[PDB]
């Protein structure tokens, strides 16, 4: 009622247009941090079949792989280095579930159904770190598939002439991973697109400002 | 007083009138425009959920349905509501600051504002349910949505001008708005139809616009051949040109 | 301004079209063949052929053999239906692709080729040339396919090498012809009346839209 | 006026068709045969037969064997359906394709051939020659393929000697022409009255 | 146009309302001829392996001409079908052409295909029940002979290869199925009425218009 009339067009414009611009401009151009990416494409194949691709896709975003990677390369201390950016940074002392969600948000895995290839894009604050993380993910991936095959063959051997065949099956890497494109080394950051984000923000705030101005004008007219 | 200022005044007043009569006396239309996508989604998931899961195992059915449905709802509303604006204010054309194109623009802006509110609310409740609700490339989404809006408004004005007489033809176009729902990729992904039916479906510009909006929405979404934006852009430009020409020529006979 | 637009907009393009079509045009005889490749000992092989007809290396071989360059420039009466002297290679390739039509019947699985020429014998000779070149093309493709394993490679291994060396000379895939090239005597092309009617439709459309534009801009 | 479209539109085609079909028309007997190619040990061979029956080389061999150019020029009374002397080879091909109708029944793979001619024995001989040459081509294809009785022809219904002229249907043609001419009259009269 | 007013209500009735039942009653009751029907059900199997397509082969072969020539030489159909002089509509006139005989035989012998799982049913009409049964049996035996010769030929060019399964043998009818007299009279009444109502409406509006 009275609070509805307690504003003006300039006040609404300052509330919904220029203030988000100010915070976004002082974030993206000043307070933001770069995020290099490293891209690879992989696909497993029987030696001498999209199922093992599903196993891989679930295993990349798994939790045990995260524990192995944290033990190996210490991802927790690396992702907290960019204080400049308090958001996309990993705050220290956080819970394990938030760490897992952060890791899942960083590395992204995509599938294409027509070809069956698995593409992995890893985000890091350093290019060499991103390449090393991608390579570690790939080698742990190959080790996981080979260990699954060896575990099945070792169970078959543990059941038990055929002992030599079981030992051969345990030693033989039946499933192998072939890398179509090795993990690349980025040169510049590409994901924190500042200007494009500012532009889509401009479209969004223009739209919501227009809609809210129309509805507040009609409720002002109806309340009289 | 400049012509622009009196244009804002008449558009504001006509928007107020048409928003009052579009909804009910106690705002019963807002419930219907909120419930219609809900009913459409309910029927469509409960009829084709497993089939769409088998179609592609990368996009959830409700978000696909929303992204293909809300723009089509806006387009259908723009086409079917813009053409009744002539007959709703026959007696109003006596105050010398009111022209038919003002009623056209007022109805169009309302259709756009209401469907944008519905789109924002739908994206909000879609994100609230744990689905995927952030467009990866929002600027191209805005561009394709603007092209679709301009095409729909142009077609609505064209049908309002041509069918000022013979109101039976008005009814006809609403019938032809029913098969347009079932062909323009709104329900099912277009990758499953047999390919020799493809080019006969590719003269529909709404199919191209829906496909490009979905492609700019989802990450790693595949489009077919000949789904260029140039064909809908040219269709919209030609339709707007013909509509404005026909409104200019047949201007004086839209009197009381 | 209500009669002068009709004069040059349609009347005159129609008149120039009829005088060109009835006088300036030249005969174009078409030779027709129907083929399907068959394995001696399937859609992919005829698909390779369908791509290969409209290729460029085949066009270069045909230009070296039958000398297509000088023939397509002989009918000096047509300025637009003849190959201009000293044109581009890309325009020559487009001209060859336009003058040779290839259709596929997938249900029947047959490839039909219609080749145009300004002489009755040249169309048949050119069609036979494409037939022979396509046969030798699939033959040489199979030979190159077998050549790597032939050149890659105790007594049984040498016996296998001897038994596999004949793969580079055996005629594994053969071109079966259902309808051989023919010798026509009446030109199928140009179809003057259908193009004329198309000009009627297009000229009427342009006249209507420009009349609408002029009538709209008149009261401005 | 309206009598010009009353008389000159519908009547004159009826007198033309009456003076053609009643006296100037020539009777055309037709023979029929139903076949299928099957290997003796198969739709591809059926499609081969379909494109080979209406071909050019088969027409040349049939013209050598039976001289259809002389046979299709016998009736001088019919100016339309007779084969004019000294015509083009392509018009001869279209005439042969019109005079020999082949239908495909793909629910079971059946070929049916109907051959028209002005003599019944000639029609049967043409049908038998077509069957024999098609069989010869069917095995000759495989012989040429394997050179560097492989297949057979199954005859469900052999060629039949016709006794009466099935073609043309004079009364049927006159009736459908009358119907269309009246319809045309109705539509042109309605638009020419509603333009006024 | 002057004859439009002549067509009164009583006139158009005697025209297409009553007349048609007069001629239908004097034909279907005292002029028509009974037609006994014998029905058989068959299917050909895959015994020549060491199969709907062979059933459609048989469907085309039954309505062929050479089979009709064989049956006319065997059982003399042409003289039999001219027996009822009472009904000319259901009779084969003497001296007719061969093509008209073929169409008459195709009309008398009805072959249908159960398409869900392919059963060939054959119904044969004849003015005597024993003749209908005999014609059905002859059709079946020539059917088996042709389907055996169908393979015997390629076997000779390169033993009973194929076989005919007789699910329902040719039965001997007792009473005549066709023509359905009272049923046809009822449908005739329905149609003659409908057209009378429609033409009465159209003559009423064309009388009012002019
Ligand atoms: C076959 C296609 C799909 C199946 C649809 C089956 C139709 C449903 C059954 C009828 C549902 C129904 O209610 O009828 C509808 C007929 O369906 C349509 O519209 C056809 C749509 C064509 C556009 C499709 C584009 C696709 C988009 C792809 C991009 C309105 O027609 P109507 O017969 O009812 O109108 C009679 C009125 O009483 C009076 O109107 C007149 C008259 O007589 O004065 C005037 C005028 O001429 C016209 O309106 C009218 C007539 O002539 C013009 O077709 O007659």
């Amino acid at each position: 009622m009275k609070l509805v009339s307690r504003l003006t067009a300039k006040r609404l414009q300052w509330a919904l247009v220029y203030l988000p611009m100010l915070v976004a401009t002082v974030y993206f151009l000043v307070f933001s941090a770069d995020r290099y990416v490293s891209e690879s494409v992989i696909t497993v194949r029987q030696t001498s079949s999209r199922e093992d691709t599903c196993y891989l896709q679930t295993y990349i975003h798994s939790m045990g792989l995260l524990q192995k990677l944290d033990q190996q390369l210490k991802l927790r201390e690396h992702f907290g280095t960019p204080l400049r950016d308090p958001l996309f940074r990993l705050w220290g002392g956080t819970s394990q579930e938030w760490f897992l969600e952060y890791y899942r948000s960083r590395v992204e895995v995509l599938m294409d159904d027509i070809c069956g290839l698995l593409t992995v894009r890893v985000q890091g604050f350093e290019p060499e770190f991103a390449q090393a993380l991608n390579r570690a993910i790939l080698e742990e991936s190959e080790r996981f598939v080979n260990e699954l095959s060896h575990r099945m063959a070792r169970e078959q051997g543990q059941f038990a002439a055929a002992v030599e065949s079981a030992r051969i099956e345990a030693t033989r890497k039946l499933k192998s991973l072939v890398v179509v494109e090795p993990p690349v080394l980025p040169e510049i950051a590409e994901y924190p697109r500042r200007w494009y984000n500012l532009a889509t923000l401009l479209v969004v705030c223009c739209l919501i400002y227009g809609v809210v101005s129309l509805v507040v004008a009609t409720i002002r007219d109806h309340q009289d | 007083r400049s012509p622009w200022q009196i244009q804002q005044a008449v558009l504001f007043a006509l928007f107020l009138r048409e928003l009052k009569t579009r909804l009910g006396g106690r705002w019963l239309g807002v419930f219907w425009v909120l419930l219609e996508p809900v009913a459409h989604i309910a029927v469509m998931t409960t009829l084709f959920s497993l089939a769409h899961r088998a179609a592609m195992p990368s996009i959830e059915y409700p978000v696909f349905l929303i992204t293909g449905l809300i723009p089509f709802f806006m387009f259908r509303g723009l086409v079917t509501r813009l053409m009744e604006a002539i007959d709703s204010n026959r007696g109003l054309f006596a105050y010398r600051q009111v022209k038919p194109i003002d009623t056209v623009i007022a109805r169009a802006m309302l259709e756009i504002s209401l469907q944008s509110i519905v789109y924002l609310i739908a994206l909000g409740t879609l994100g609230w349910l744990g689905f995927h609700f952030l467009p990866v490339r929002a600027l191209e989404l805005a561009g394709v949505s603007a092209v679709l809006i301009m095409l729909g408004a142009s077609l609505g004005l064209f049908f309002a001008v041509v069918t000022n007489e013979i109101p039976q033809a008005r009814a006809i176009v609403r019938i032809s708005l029913l098969p347009l729902y079932f062909v323009s990729g709104v329900i099912f992904p277009v990758h499953t139809i047999p390919p020799q039916y493809l080019p006969l479906l590719q003269l529909n510009p709404v199919l191209h616009l829906i496909e490009l909006s979905r492609a700019s929405f989802f990450p790693q979404y595949r489009v077919l051949q000949g789904i260029n934006l140039a064909y809908p852009a040219g269709f919209a430009l030609l339709s707007l040109f013909l509509a404005l020409m026909l409104y200019r020529l047949r201007r004086h006979q839209l009197a009381s």
